[PDB]
């Protein structure tokens, strides 16, 4: 995250960090005990899939402070639309091998129904975006949560005032003058959205030209568009074998 | 009432039935109170609420 401030250690509950050989992956959100929400290009490269690690209740990655909470990632689930190395249709949904444990700093962040997320989310302007990614473009990633808020743009908007392929999968949010976006390392995470007293999650951190690059924003999965394909996922049963591509719709 | 304006009154979800009718709904881990608009949490960690943050307004 560029620009933004440390998100103090339990006011971003749901994020994830997934780790990989415990090395430092992507992010992620928890919507709920055993799900959390990806990004697809995080699992572009992976070859050993019994090496994902999922960390709940992180703050201080040099520290072990009793409030993490790491789980094996069951299953990665990526649409059948998604082609690695590109943009388009960038979520996953992972079960993990065991639920976490609710805690005051591990909580689930809400998905929303689809009505609920384009007719009334879709208007919140500002919206929460977090991560231990890098802190500058070409930097070095952080040591704490970070988190920054960043307005949306109307995608019409995004195109005029950018100077991309957008598409009715995505949404723009953040900055043009280069001071401020989610970087490398945040992939993954959650773009918050506050309404009434309570959170959702509206977006997943995807794709940027570099990070905070003069003229660009922010681009991140539209989450709206998969809540029907989310949830009857959950729905469903376990399969071996931990990649699965589901169809999309 | 409808669900495109105003979300319809509902504090959460919000459904348009045939007729000047609407029902709000509540996610999982919470309930409806008999304003028909409001949703109070019924557990101790529903989903989009930050513990810290609500017991310090508590
Ligand atoms: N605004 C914004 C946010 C996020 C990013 N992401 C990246 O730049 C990036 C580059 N490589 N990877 C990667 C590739 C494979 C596995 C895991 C990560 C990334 O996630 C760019 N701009
Ligand atoms: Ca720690
Ligand atoms: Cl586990
Ligand atoms: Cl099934
Ligand atoms: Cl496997």
């Amino acid at each position: 995250i560029v620009g933004g401030k440390v998100c103090p250690k339990g006011e971003c509950p749901w994020q994830v960090l997934l780790l990989v050989n415990g090395a430092q992956l992507c992010g992620g959100t928890l919507i709920n005990t055993i799900w959390v929400v990806s990004a697809a290009h995080c699992f572009d490269k992976i070859k050993n899939w019994r090496n994902l690690i999922a960390v709940l209740g992180e703050h201080d990655l040099s520290e072990h402070d009793g409030d993490e909470q790491s789980r094996r990632v069951a299953q990665v689930i990526i649409p059948s639309t998604y082609v690695p190395g590109t943009t388009n249709h960038d979520i996953a949904l992972l079960r993990l091998h065991q639920p976490v444990v609710l805690t005051d700093h591990v909580v689930p962040l809400c998905l929303p129904e689809r009505t609920f997320s384009e007719r009334t989310l879709a208007f919140v302007r500002f919206s929460l975006v977090s991560g231990w990614g890098q802190l500058l473009d070409r930097g070095a990633t952080a040591l704490e949560l970070m988190v920054l808020n960043v307005p949306r743009l109307m995608t019409q908007d995004c195109l005029q005032q950018s100077r991309p392929n957008i598409t009715e999968y995505m949404f723009c949010a953040g900055y043009s003058d280069g001071s401020k976006d989610s970087c490398k390392g945040d992939s993954g995470g959650p773009h918050a959205t506050h309404y009434r007293g309570t959170w959702y999650l509206t977006g997943i951190v995807s794709w940027g030209q570099g990070c905070a690059t003069v003229g660009h924003f922010g681009v991140y999965t539209r989450v709206s568009q998969y809540i029907e394909w989310l949830q009857k996922l959950m729905r469903s049963e376990p399969r071996p074998g931990v990649l699965l591509r589901a169809p999309f719709p | 009432l409808i669900c495109v304006n105003e979300n319809g009154g509902c504090e959460q979800y919000c459904s348009d039935h045939t007729g000047t009718k609407r029902s709000c709904r509540c996610h999982e881990g919470y309930s409806l109170l008999a304003d028909g608009v409001s949703c109070t949490p019924t557990v101790e960690y529903p989903c989009g609420k930050i513990p810290i943050l609500e017991k310090r307004n508590a």
